[PDB]
């Protein structure tokens, strides 16, 4: 089945990559009530808030995601988005290891890598989730940004364990 | 806001500002809002028997008229005339109105 | 679910699966029957604090579980202590006062409304200034 | 449990019970000389309080009092007239609040010398400004146009050294592999 | 067979673990909802008889 195997690794390496990308410049994370300078509800994302009804709607604001080390580094990691890109820029590595895998099938471990970076994807995106969640407590509802970001996750893991299992048999396969 | 611009009782604003100009203006008298120098509304000192702040500054002579938040009170309606009350109100409590933290586990 | 947030079990569902796949990716890479299915099914009974029939041997899948059964122990003795919480844990005039999600009203043009509004005391003079105002 | 246990004064009684909090009144004002001659139980301990606790518990001014509660980290409480207290707790830094209802019912007046020629004049201003909705417009321009479950927070640390552990365990096991692979 | 599935079973509820678990996708389907609903009725008891005392 490995023909198979990488198309589900191909499509599930875009899937990722456009996914997280879209999630993290769509501003539909959050839908809480505050105010795009009375309150009222808006919908924030991980840059900008914006209203979401009455005369000023359509109109977004910067997130002034500045107003004790731990409350300091946490604002600070939440506020540049480290993770959610961090999680954008390995997701982007491991699709061209994987693209490279057929252009030069010379070497193994180039997809044993791709499935590396998409395993260490899904890792730092859990990490932004909970940088997020955490800094927000610092009602309301979750938009399909957020949902994006999480499917993102599931999809990278599976993606990452579909090319180990190719690494895997390729090596099980040519040494015996 | 930028009282330096104005001189007199037009260096004030506020609910007794307006309503002393219109207590003024349906009596027909002028007035100039002096400031009670003690800062303090009023109380007879159980020692020296002196009343102190507006209701002092009113009974002395000082002043004619106090535009204040004055409360209505028995020891005070015994010395000054008040009129009937242009607001109600009572005693209140005012109080103040915690990050869990990364290892509080 | 009431003990913990949704966004608990929402983050220990996304653990799992992150531990499950680096449980799975460090025991194919190590010199030294941890496959995929296994892994889940390893972190899954560790979760649910029941033990199963396989523990990791080489250094790193040793610590990939460590950290699991760390997790575990803290998240699952912190569902039971605040359920204790919840199970452990207006009646009054002034309890009625201090609120304000149950509104309060009296008869029109009777002794009550005229009892309220004539009122010196604390509580009911409150209570009047809330009941005038309220529409 | 002890946390959720927990709850506030919601009344004048529940402040007089406790011994923690200090409360405090405006010296040389109505409600000072209210709790002086006062007979009623919870008023004549909350004076018997007042007039011996040390510091005094008293202040200057109502800003004084505002900035002792403001600044005293949720131990001070401080009795004043609600319509100060509304009107402060309508406003920024909006982090103190009213409690409970009122203690007693009372008005203020425009004051006049004992004998003055206008007190008579004054009343009638006042029944006219009243029943015109003069005091009403004025109340209303000055006042109101001013204008559980364990969260992640709770276990965040336990998530991130989670995390931090599969990392490191990523790094050993390829550290373990070009070990053994040479 | 069915003396060790009640043996299996009976051990899970009382967290006490076993010498064998299921090794299908089926048996550990059923061995997942046992083991969670043990986990959360066990939970329940201890809490509730913390309240009681
Ligand atoms: C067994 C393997 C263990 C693996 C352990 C791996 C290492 C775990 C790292 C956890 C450190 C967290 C930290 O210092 O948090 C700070 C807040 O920090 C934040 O709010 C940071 C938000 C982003 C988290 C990354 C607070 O730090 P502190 O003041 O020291 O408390
Ligand atoms: C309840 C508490 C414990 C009681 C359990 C003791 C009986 C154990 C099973 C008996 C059994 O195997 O006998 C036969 C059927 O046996 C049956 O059909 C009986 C089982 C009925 C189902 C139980 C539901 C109601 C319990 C009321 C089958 O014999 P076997 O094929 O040898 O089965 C394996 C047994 N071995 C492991 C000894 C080889
Ligand atoms: C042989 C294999 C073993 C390897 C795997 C074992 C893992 C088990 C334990 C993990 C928790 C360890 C980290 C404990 C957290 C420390 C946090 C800390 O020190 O916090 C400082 C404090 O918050 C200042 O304010
Ligand atoms: C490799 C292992 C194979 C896996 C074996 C499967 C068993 C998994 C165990 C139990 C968890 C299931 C219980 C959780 C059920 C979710 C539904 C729920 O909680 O409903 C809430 C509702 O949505 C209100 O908002
Ligand atoms: C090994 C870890 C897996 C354990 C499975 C536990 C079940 C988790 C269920 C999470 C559902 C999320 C819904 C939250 C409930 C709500 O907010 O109403």
């Amino acid at each position: 089945d490995r023909g198979i195997q990488m198309l589900i690794t191909t499509v599930g390496a875009f899937a990722a990559f456009s996914l997280m990308t879209i999630a993290v410049g769509t501003d539909y994370w959050l839908y809480s009530r505050g105010v795009c300078r009375e309150e009222v509800m808006t919908h924030s994302g991980l840059w900008r808030t914006c209203c979401l009804e009455g005369a000023f709607r359509g109109v977004c604001k910067k997130i002034d995601h500045f107003p004790d080390t731990a409350e300091y580094l946490l604002r600070a990691v939440r506020a540049s988005s480290v993770f959610p890109i961090l999680s954008v820029t390995l997701l982007f590595f491991g699709g061209l290891c994987v693209a490279a895998s057929e252009f030069h099938r010379s070497r193994h471990s180039v997809i044993l890598s791709a499935g590396i970076f998409f395993v260490s994807a899904g890792l730092s995106n859990i990490i932004g989730i909970i940088v997020y969640i955490s800094a927000n407590a610092g009602s309301y509802s979750y938009g399909w940004s957020f949902y994006f970001g999480a499917f993102s996750f599931i999809i990278a893991e599976i993606v990452g364990v579909v090319a180990v299992h190719i690494y895997i048999e390729k090596h099980q396969q040519l040494r015996a | 806001k930028n009282a330096n611009q104005f001189e007199g009782n037009d260096r004030y604003e506020g609910y007794c500002v307006e309503l002393a100009a219109e207590i003024a203006k349906h009596v027909g008298y002028s007035y100039r809002l002096e400031i009670v120098s003690d800062g303090k509304y009023g109380a007879r000192d159980p020692d020296t028997k002196a009343w102190n702040g507006m209701v002092g500054e009113l009974v002395y002579g000082r002043a004619d008229v106090a535009v204040a938040p004055l409360t209505i009170t028995l020891v005070r309606e015994e010395v000054i005339d008040f009129s009937k009350p242009f607001m109600s109100l009572g005693i209140s409590i005012m109080i103040k109105k915690s990050k869990p933290g990364v290892f509080s586990f | 679910l009431d003990p913990l947030a949704y966004e608990i079990w929402m983050c220990i569902v996304f653990a799992y699966i992150g531990v499950s796949v680096v449980l799975f990716l460090v025991s194919r890479f190590s010199p030294y029957e941890f496959g995929i299915f296994n892994s889940l099914w390893f972190s899954l009974g560790a979760f649910m604090q029941q033990g199963c029939d396989i523990s990791p041997r080489s250094l790193s899948g040793r610590i990939v579980g460590g950290v699991w059964w760390f997790f575990t122990l803290i998240i699952i003795s912190s569902y039971t202590a605040n359920l204790a919480a919840f199970l452990t844990v207006i009646e009054s005039a002034e309890d009625l006062a201090k609120q304000t999600e149950i509104a309060y009203g009296t008869l029109e043009a009777g002794s009550t409304k005229e009892f309220f509004r004539r009122s010196k005391i604390a509580v009911f003079e409150k209570m009047w200034t809330y009941m005038k105002s309220a529409e | 449990t002890v946390e959720r246990m927990v709850s506030p004064i919601e009344s004048a009684e529940d402040l007089a019970k406790q011994t923690e909090i200090a409360y405090g009144t405006l010296e040389a004002g109505s409600t000072k000389e209210f709790f002086r001659r006062s007979k009623i139980a919870v008023f004549e301990k909350m004076w018997t309080y007042m007039k011996s606790a040390e510091p005094s518990v008293f202040v200057r001014t109502t800003e004084e009092g505002m900035i002792r509660v403001r600044k005293s980290k949720g131990k001070y409480a401080y009795l004043l007239e609600s319509t100060m207290n509304e009107y402060i707790e309508q406003r920024k830094p909006c982090d103190t609040m009213k409690v409970g209802g009122n203690l007693d019912s009372k008005g203020y007046g425009i004051a006049t010398p004992k004998g003055s020629a206008l007190r008579g004049p004054v009343n009638l201003a006042v029944l006219k400004l009243s029943e015109q909705g003069v005091l009403d417009k004025l109340k209303s321009k000055w006042w109101y146009d001013k204008g559980s479950a364990l969260s992640l927070s709770n276990v965040a640390g336990v998530f991130y050294i989670l995390i931090g552990g599969l990392g490191l365990a990523m790094l050993v096991a390829l550290i373990e592999f070009c070990y053994k692979s040479r």
